[PDB]
């Protein structure tokens, strides 16, 4: 409510780490836990996986 | 949360 959790990459990303997720700039995610600030969960639109992300490469969209 | 630094935007 009111805050946006659907996202989409702008660049393209390498998991560094066994929990962070890679993607191709495009791709979608819904965000499930934005409370740490640098690091997201969320689950990738594109393959179903869950996983972290860098919050500063992705932009929220709709 | 992997804490090694997300990289800086490109």
């Amino acid at each position: 409510g009111t805050g946006v959790t659907l996202f989409v990459a702008l660049y393209d990303y390498e998991a560094r780490t066994e929990d962070d997720l890679s993607f191709h700039k495009g791709e979608k995610f819904q965000i499930l836990n934005s409370s740490e600030g640098d690091w997201w969960e969320a689950r990738s639109l594109t393959t179903g996986e869950t996983g972290y992300i860098p919050s500063n490469y992705v932009a929220p969209v709709d | 949360p992997p804490a090694y630094p997300p990289p800086p935007v490109p």
